[PDB]
């Protein structure tokens, strides 16, 4: 058989590039979260709102290429 | 290249090599130092309980 | 006699090989296979510089005056007080163990990387027609064997100090609850510790090795590929410089070794 | 806890050890816990709160200076 | 059948490259937002305000991108 | 023709370049932007203005292989 | 055959992109995190706590590919 | 078949790469010239002066690259 | 045949990218560690503490990819 | 034939290489220029001098890769 | 034959990237180091202790790679 | 035919990577040079002095890949 | 032969990696140390020879690189 | 080629070689040994003062 194992190919791109555009973007503003931490401590809990309600942002078009890339990858055999 | 028995014949001459140097030269030249240092440290010491 | 630059930068790879199972020489166009076939020419330039090194060493630890010192002896004191200061830094428990194992891993490793500054055909042009050998390659370390050899003997050693100095207590401990803290995380701990633990020797090895290897090549390439009255314009360079690769590739191999052993104990 | 002195050109505003203080630093706000490195910065008008050990809150009212 | 598998690969590298894009961009913008909240908390809903203002942009072409990937998936096929 | 399926790949690589492009250099922009703003919280207009003044020019390249992309893929194949 | 060498390749670039991504991540929030703790060293567990929550996150797309990839190694 | 699919995706490769130097060059120095403006609202004209000149040493490579992928296409393909 | 070709290169991409992920997201956490050294250095000890308890954190996936490596270019060849 | 419709595709990637490249140095270079003029206004002509003495060698390299990127665009084809 | 094709190019792809981590790691590490070390003179050699302890973390992977590139170039190629 | 336009290509990847090196190195180097002099300007012929070593130093391995491109391009043809 | 053309592009990989390594690090290097001999410019020849120290370690894999890409290109080939 | 020629080629290098590390790379070494040796004689002085 042919068909198949060039689309596993596909499903890689797919979500390599989502691993390293979603651990590097969060990664970066992981960085401010912390720094802003050490400056006012007292605000940790506010800003820990703040780093999430970005975060949602931040991930959203890695989300898609996630939930398309085990489509690809299982549903489309 | 390729792995080869050297790299035992190699640990031999090795951990050989360490022992005939430790126990018949670190020390000594380590002791060649520090009786000096033991000297150094006198000649502090004479001229500041001399001033005093 | 025909030696086209593509075969003749190909024979200096070959290596002077005793075939123990027939306690032959393996010639370099067929190689014999087995485990068993030492490469004598590296390994005996080994215990050469090693003796080139103890030699000078206990010429003065049995003679050594602690008068003004000799304009001799003080390079060597002077090495002595450098090794031992960087010792003492990063090393602060008892075993008399660490500090000559520094001093030889950092002047033996200098000086097996020295031997490659002499011209590369110069003792494998002599050992050929004064010897009749097939091959001489002259850096001891520019060999995977030996290179591996002294990681593996500190490898030894870290062992031997990590069950000592903390038990089979503290050493497990680590290998279990480290990095994720929690006990169902064990199994995650303890490949990672694994392979961390046995990459860390291996490293240094390849380290070791790598630098070197690359360093003949360039003199090999540059030898047998320009024409004799420009090898020098490019041979110049690249041999000053090489200056600089060998002595922090030694003083490397020494702060690593150092740094291992320190951080397994304390 | 940790000694504060607020001290100006004139008098000695406060002292006594501290818990923790937030300032308004001249590049932002701050806020200094025990131990925290050393550090060099202006400080623009307004409040400043200590919590004097045990919790006691008060704020004090500066007009600039130096941290 | 090639034409089939080998517009999914085509679709998956403008995905993979979407991804990486608006997770760095809104990355880098978030992490400057979180960096003027620690310092200013009392203008949180102003740069809050700012925040969004301009990460509309960041992520327009990027979602150009992400609705050609489902587009070239299956309005092509 | 085997080939039109693969116009489609140059579209796709030419549109995730434009993604990548626009979105990493307008965030870095809104970055210093939102830094600007932190402190002059009172110039928030002017600031907010040249960084329009300026975007425009960032992305000014990326369109244009926004708009072949679209060409490449529909105009022509 | 074919059909099965290639997939190695696939799995190859999961892997490879994943290593990428998690390493670097974790090395810049890292690096804020200890600069953060040199300022306030009394402070080092509770940054620590809010450090591995953000390390959690950012590692969930690379464990997610790293999964993918190992059930494309053994799982066929 | 080896013409045409084949000259669009050098094309592609030729804008897209365009595109990238594009926008985060002047990212970059936009981002600058937002920072500087931020701390010096006086200096906006001479530092705008200043950052136009800069820029048109950034910008004029990527009109080269931009205006061949354009000769690729329109006189090639 | 020419499995053990590929199997060669894709062992060689694996251990490549994770070469470059690990030396330099090791190498900013101890840029960082040397920055927090140099203004108080007897801070020392402890930050060395800190320093190779998160840096083997970082060398996780890496640690995976050369397994994985090794095994793919030895065990399968 | 192939052996010269791809060469498009080699110049491509010179150039396209070289767009980033020259683009990419010359915002970075122009970027600390800025907010040198910016701090210190009295000194922007001199610091516009320095700028050029190196502007061209940042484009020592991408211009050659510029030629030869032509010369096979037009002269080899 | 073709396994001689192959086997330097899955070696070269190894050992660039090996190349390309550990100079941009031992980079970023050694500017940190150095500035470091020109704010306080005699603070020279004890940060210099520290950067070879950091900088033999980064050796790794890249190392283990150039020894398998090695390994491929001459113990099969 | 492929014998003849593969050293195209090798060459085009070889001086295009080269170019990027060379721009972003020079790049950086020049940016914190002028940063050095917008802050003690009557310090800019030392800076001058030292710049070029350091930079001729960036440019010592950028260059011999370029001149080999060069030689594959006109010796190999 | 075959030999030869495939051998002319895998060092073409392996020594454009080794241009840009070589050619990044060292400015990330050599712009820490020009801050530095700026700030302290009595200082110079202490931060040369750091900086050198420094150098070195970089410029190793690069260099190991440049050896075996010539190798291939002329020992093999 | 004739393996005479890249003999003489290497001598040719390793000559300019040691002519250059005679004059930049010995003094150097010897100036921290001549250094040290002073450094010696004058904590050995210091202490023949002291027994004054």
């Amino acid at each position: 058989n042919l068909n198949m194992d060039l689309l596993y190919m596909a499903a890689a791109v797919m979500m390599g590039l989502a691993a390293i555009g979603a651990a590097i973007g969060i990664g970066i503003l992981g960085g401010k979260f912390l720094e802003g931490a050490a400056r006012q401590p007292d605000l940790i809990p506010l800003l820990r709102t703040q780093f999430f309600i970005v975060m949602g942002l931040v991930d959203a078009i890695p989300m898609i290429a996630v939930g398309l890339g085990l489509y690809v990858m299982f549903a489309v055999a | 290249m390729n792995l080869n028995a050297t790299i035992l014949g190699q640990a031999i001459a090795f951990v050989l090599f360490v022992l005939f140097a430790m126990k018949y030269v670190w020390p000594p030249l380590m002791a060649a130092i520090e009786k000096r240092q033991k000297e150094i440290a006198d000649g502090l010491a004479s001229a500041e309980r001399a001033h005093k | 006699e025909n030696m086209t630059p593509q075969d003749y930068i190909g024979h200096h790879l070959n290596n002077l090989q005793l075939d123990l199972r027939t306690f032959s020489l393996v010639d370099p166009q067929n190689p014999p296979a087995t485990f068993w076939t030492i490469n004598i020419d590296s390994m005996f330039f080994s215990v050469v510089l090693g003796l080139l090194f103890l030699v000078l060493f206990r010429s003065v630890a049995k003679k050594a005056t602690s008068g003004v010192p000799g304009k001799f002896q003080t390079a060597i004191e002077l090495v002595i007080g450098f090794v031992n200061g960087s010792v003492k830094d990063m090393y602060h428990g008892k075993s008399k163990l660490i500090a000559p194992l520094a001093l030889t891993i950092f002047v033996w490793v200098f000086l097996m990387n020295l031997m490659d500054l002499l011209p590369i055909d110069l003792l494998p042009y002599i050992a050929e027609h004064v010897l009749g050998l097939p091959a001489l390659r002259v850096v001891p370390s520019a060999d995977v064997n030996v290179t591996l050899s002294m990681a593996l003997g500190v490898f030894i050693l870290i062992l031997f100090y990590s069950i000592k100095m903390k038990g089979i207590g503290g050493f497990t401990k680590e290998l279990t609850l480290q990095p994720f803290n929690h006990w169902a995380f064990i199994p995650v701990n303890l490949i990672l510790e694994g392979v961390s633990l046995l990459s860390k020797p291996v490293s240094l090895g390849l380290r070791l090795f790598g630098n070197m290897y690359a360093g003949e090549l360039i003199f090999i390439l540059i030898a047998g590929l320009l024409p004799w009255w420009s090898q020098w314009i490019l041979n110049v360079p690249w041999a000053i410089f090489h200056i600089l690769i060998i002595t922090l590739q030694a003083f490397i191999f020494m702060v690593l070794t150092i740094v291992y052993l320190s951080m397994a104990s304390e | 806890t940790y000694h504060l002195d607020v001290v100006s050109a004139e008098q000695q505003m406060f002292s006594g050890l501290v818990e923790k203080i937030q300032v308004t630093g001249s590049e932002g706000e701050l806020g200094i816990y025990p131990g925290h490195a050393p550090l060099l910065t202006a400080i623009k008008p307004g409040m400043i709160r200590i919590v004097k050990q045990h919790g006691h809150e008060e704020f004090i009212y500066l007009s600039g200076g130096i941290l």
